[PDB]
């Protein structure tokens, strides 16, 4: 069942005008990454005396 | 009008649209086609244009530039005793009604007064030319559907053949229907195509084949 809007003649023109962008995401958005400030302590495993 | 219905009666004729027979309209037709063999003689005079038809379009549509060395002004002083002959209060108006059929049958020196006019135009629905406004409607025939509920007088409907033309929406044969009905003297327009009314996904569709009722089927 379908009247009209889901025919790509009607549709392309209905999306000409209001551009759709969002979507629904129920997470959170990453869009950056943050590398730590200071690389300060190496991580060895099993230490040496 | 572009085209004079009483030189070129049968292009109106094809429309639907038939010619009132023979007064303060009926002797305004006979005015508005003295014109249009003054007009044409014009743009005979000098190949085709119509010279100055900037006071030409203010005479016709207006009621305006009396004029009275010459032969410049000729053709504006021979019409200007033209259209001072016969009194109007005002102007004729033009009448292109929108069809790529009666548009190129507009002859050349109707096409340049248009420029310069303001003419009238009528909306065509599809075609047929649809009959308001006095200009349409006092000029010739409003006419009068005859589908399947409005049977079987003319009697009944009030209708006369010098105001009212009848379009054929039975179904049934047509020499019947001016036989045994009444509707002698009562001139019929005819119409060789047909318009269908389809159901569709999405509503009412009206489309149209230059086909009549009965060279195909699907009734």
């Amino acid at each position: 069942v379908q009247s009209r809007t889901d025919v790509f003649n009607e549709q392309f023109a209905n999306e000409a005008l209001h551009p759709m962008t969002k979507v629904i995401f129920n997470g959170l958005d990453v869009n950056t990454e943050v590398q730590p400030l200071s690389d300060d302590f190496k991580q060895i495993s099993d230490p040496k005396g | 009008f572009a085209i004079d219905p009483l030189k070129h009666s049968k292009l109106y004729e094809e429309y639907g649209l038939y010619l009132r027979p023979h007064a303060p309209t009926i002797r305004s037709i006979k005015y508005a086609s003295l014109i249009h063999s003054m007009l044409a003689e014009h743009a005979a005079r000098h190949n085709g244009t119509l010279i100055n038809p900037r006071m030409y379009a203010d005479m016709i549509t207006l009621g305006n530039t009396k004029v009275t060395a010459i032969v410049t002004y000729k053709a504006l002083t021979e019409m200007s005793t033209l259209i001072e002959s016969f009194r109007l209060p005002s102007g004729l108006t033009l009448i292109i009604f929108d069809d790529e059929k009666y548009q190129s049958l507009i002859p050349n020196y109707i096409n340049q007064l248009i420029a310069y006019t303001q003419p009238h135009i009528i909306p065509t629905w599809q075609g047929i030319a649809d009959f308001s406004d006095t200009y349409l409607r006092s000029y010739f025939k409003r006419p009068f559907e005859l589908t399947a509920s409005n049977l079987a007088a003319p009697q009944k409907h009030n209708l006369s053949p010098m105001t009212r033309s009848i379009f054929n929406n039975t179904g049934r044969e047509d020499a019947v229907i001016r036989k045994l009905y009444g509707y002698g003297e009562y001139v019929f327009i005819k119409y060789e195509g047909c318009l269908i009314t389809w159901t569709g996904i999405y509503g009412e569709v009206t489309m149209m084949v230059n086909l009549s009722k009965r060279d195909l089927g699907l009734d």
